[PDB]
């Protein structure tokens, strides 16, 4: 069984501007099997209003998914998504960088 | 492959009947069609998978069940206004794949069993004029007065069924076309050489298999019971 | 539109 | 080619926890327009793009029945494959199917494909001529002989060369304002001081469609791939895509580096500078 | 209209010649096209299947498909008496996951029986010399038999027999009545009878 660890990317749909609403994206790709746990975090706590796309895979059969939610960026709130997979010894957390 | 029983059915209106259909082709899709004389196929019911079924175009008065993958029993309820039809069952790998039909079932439903009659078979010896003009001899067989039209005619020469020189009408002929419950007639020809008919040691027999009431069906009329039977007529050679 | 029901391996 | 329609099917067995999970999605180019999820509530093929919502009930009822039977076929495959490899029923396995067609500039057939995977590895695929099979291992060769004796390739070719191309044309016409669009990349550049002697320049490309894009760096007009970072294209969430590329530059000479963006909506590549 | 259409009118073709059956359909994601044969009182039998444009040959059969014009046809080489049946056109439909049948076209091949010697004979019953039937036989295939307008007189359609001892084939039609005043001369007056038909005394 081919097992691959997911590649994580945290980013916003539009250029982040404090005060105006945006979308927070956690793009997981290049993983197998498909069973994966993705949670978007705000200051460490899980956001419960989080949607995700429909499961699809690439030419190499690896799966990819997009998790997203509506949020309003501030200058002091830290955002991240936590990803759990069978190939991860512990859940991996990737902080959101506005410059990335 | 796929089978359906019985080949001929005959019931009285007012009660439900069950037409069986079974296939061991591991097919998920199964279909029920009916067909009228001179007409096409018309979908009644079909099933994509077990425990499911969908109404066709003339589902009114019919009902089906799919409890198992191989069986698809069709029920003709008293609500169906014209149950008399040729019923065909088919199965396929899926909704868009070619279907394979079963042998078919001829269902005939009548008001009273008082119009069920076996055939009257007669054979007519060749004319002397035909023998001297074309040097050939044509025997004619007539099955008359039977109902329904569930008959199979065959010629037997010296105890062996023949097919060369035989011609039979494609379908029976209504004796009284204006009647809904008319009795039917059927003709057939057997043409042999003149020297073959002129041998008195040759035996000709016209056998007509009739499908009617079963031995288990009830019968309350003084007339002879029109059970499924064989009626034939014989003839020898003449010089 | 999708193709017809596939064959099993 | 110019356009394409692709379908993706995945079944994941759940031993001792229920029937396998079945997910199917359809895509025209980079736009998803249909979905099915066995765990979702609707239990039907659902629309995911506006232009497909105009299809009548015969379409949605038919597609729902077809993907459901497709999931049933995968239920049989998941068990059959265990016997091919002599595997136990205590582990979870996945099967994946994928097919579709590509069309040229005249919207006529160009290319077809139909491939099958087991546990994330190639299992069996239709070759480019749509007339032969590529078997991975011993177990696939048993499937190949069966599908050859059933004349499967002849019937798959009729879809990929026929129905697939014809209904791709139909979708492209019904969704002209969405599918036949092309959004040029919105580009800009950022600067990040790494230390006193080095700085990072990040070249941005946003809100572009379709997803195919290329970002290259140049120094004094010559290509430079050293000390360059290129992130993978990601979806924006509103039907567009994002990508950026970075390079480390000695402080003071950032004016000698240029970013080049190549995309379908740019007849000539865009050039990006910092000053 | 309907999804699958074919002229159900009886098509007659001379034996040994080419028999072509046409079929047109409304595209419903139509990808597979089939031909079924059905004899009288029998179930439909799959005989032909085509999936790509062009001609598909199988023995004396040839299936032709032109998806552009929505046209499926079937060509029968060397028309034989066994080919007389009803041929059903079938077209699948990926839109809706359906499988549609046409109403079917009845085909009958006529035998090119040279040396026609038409005549109307009278045959008496074997067990009782009272009953009798008239036999119109040995006429060319261009002759048609019309049913009687008298409810007391029954007339059958023409029907071909094939003798194998000699290479001989012939048409025949039977008529009879219980009036006992009905003769073989006025039996087939409803039908167009050739001018040189022999009538015995």
């Amino acid at each position: 069984m081919i097992q691959r660890t997911p590649k994580i990317q945290v980013y916003s749909r539009h250029p982040a501007e404090n005060g105006k609403s945006n979308f927070l994206n956690c793009y997981v790709s290049g993983f197998h099997p498909s069973d994966i746990e993705v949670d978007l975090l705000k200051n460490g706590e899980r956001i419960e209003k989080v949607e995700h796309s429909d499961l699809s895979f690439s030419k190499d059969w690896s799966f990819y998914l997009l998790y997203y939610t509506e949020f309003t960026p501030t200058e002091k709130d830290e955002y991240a998504c936590r990803v759990n997979h069978v190939t991860l010894s512990q859940p991996k957390i990737v902080k959101w960088d506005r410059d990335m | 492959g796929i089978t359906q029983s019985p080949k001929y059915l005959f019931r009285k209106e007012g009660q439900n009947v069950t037409l069986s259909c079974e296939q061991n082709l591991n097919h998920d899709a199964m279909y029920w069609y009916r067909q009228d004389p001179g007409q096409g196929l018309r979908l009644i019911y079909y099933s994509q998978i077990v425990n499911d079924f969908q109404k066709g175009d003339i589902a009114e008065g019919y009902s089906v069940s799919r409890e198992k993958k191989e069986s698809f029993p069709l029920t003709v309820t008293s609500a169906q206004k014209n149950p008399t039809a040729f019923y065909l069952c088919a199965s396929s790998m899926g909704g868009t794949y070619e279907q394979y039909f079963g042998p078919g079932t001829r269902l005939t439903v009548t008001e009273d069993l008082k119009n069920v009659f076996p055939p009257e078979v007669a054979v007519f010896e060749p004319s002397e004029a035909e023998i001297s003009h074309t040097q050939k001899a044509t025997l004619v067989c007539l099955a008359t007065g039977f109902y329904p039209d569930h008959v199979e005619l065959s010629w037997w020469v010296n105890g062996k069924e023949v097919h060369s020189g035989v011609c039979t009408d494609p379908q029976p002929l209504k004796e009284q076309p204006a009647l809904n419950d008319s009795r039917y007639a059927l003709s057939s020809r057997l043409r042999v050489s003149a020297t073959f008919w002129q041998d008195p040691r040759n035996h000709f027999r016209c056998q007509v298999q009739f499908y009617g009431l079963s031995e288990n069906d009830e019968w309350t009329q003084d007339r002879a019971k029109p059970v499924t039977q064989i009626v034939s007529a014989e003839a020898w050679g003449r010089a | 539109i999708t193709d017809q029901v596939p064959f099993s391996v | 080619g110019s356009h394409s329609m692709r379908y993706f099917f995945t079944s994941v067995s759940r031993p001792g926890r229920g029937e396998p999970r079945f997910i199917a999605v359809g895509y025209v180019d980079d736009t998803q327009f249909v979905r099915f999820d066995s765990d979702a509530a609707s239990q039907r093929m659902e629309p995911r793009a506006p232009w497909i919502e105009q299809e009548g009930p015969e379409y949605w009822d038919g597609e729902t029945r077809k993907v459901k039977a497709h999931s049933q076929t995968h239920r049989v495959d998941l068990g059959t494959l265990r016997g091919y490899y002599n595997q136990s029923e205590a582990g979870s396995h996945t099967v994946q199917r994928m097919y579709g067609c590509d069309v040229g500039s005249d919207w006529r057939f160009l290319r077809g494909y139909h491939q099958y995977a087991y546990d994330g590895k190639d299992y069996i695929a239709l070759k480019e001529d749509l007339r032969s099979w590529t078997a991975a291992d011993m177990a696939a060769q048993t499937t190949k002989h069966k599908w050859e004796a059933a004349h499967v390739a002849e019937q798959l070719r009729a879809y990929l060369e026929g129905t697939c191309v014809e209904w791709l044309r139909r979708y492209l016409e019904n969704g002209k304002e969405t599918l036949q669009r092309t959004d040029a990349p919105k580009t800009h550049m950022t600067h990040h001081a790494v230390s006193d002697h080095e700085a990072t320049l990040r070249c941005w490309a946003l809100s572009f469609y379709p997803a195919e894009i290329t970002l290259t760096w140049q120094r004094d007009g010559e290509d430079q791939t050293q000390d360059t970072e290129l992130v993978e294209t990601r979806p924006a969430g509103d039907g567009t895509f994002q990508k950026w590329a970075a390079v480390v530059v000695p402080s003071g000479q950032e004016q000698r580096y240029t970013c080049h963006v190549q995309h379908e909506g740019l007849p000539k590549p865009l050039t990006l500078r910092w000053e | 209209q309907k999804e699958v259409e074919q002229n159900s009118g009886p098509l007659s073709v001379p034996e040994g010649a080419i028999a072509s059956l046409n079929c047109t359909y409304s595209d419903r994601g139509s990808q597979s096209f089939f031909w079924y044969r059905q004899y009288s009182g029998k179930s439909p039998e799959l005989i032909m299947s085509i999936y790509s444009n062009g001609d598909k040959e199988d023995g004396r059969f040839t299936a032709q498909l032109n998806k552009a014009s929505q046209y499926v046809s079937l060509l029968i080489r060397d028309s034989q008496p066994s080919d007389s049946a009803t041929y059903l056109c079938a077209v699948n439909a990926l839109l809706g996951n359906q499988f549609y049948f046409g109403t079917g076209t009845s085909l009958t091949v006529i035998p090119n029986i040279q040396n026609p010697d038409p005549a109307v004979y009278q045959l008496r019953d074997s067990k009782s010399s009272d009953k009798s039937v008239c036999l119109f036989t040995d006429f060319d295939s261009q002759t048609n038999v019309s049913q009687s307008k008298d409810s007391d007189v029954y007339i059958t359609d023409k029907c071909v027999l094939d003798m194998r001892s000699m290479d001989f084939k012939s048409n025949s039609a039977v008529a009879w009545s219980n009036k006992s005043d009905f003769a073989c001369a006025n039996a087939f007056n409803n039908s167009i009878i050739p001018e040189d038909t022999f009538f015995p005394s």
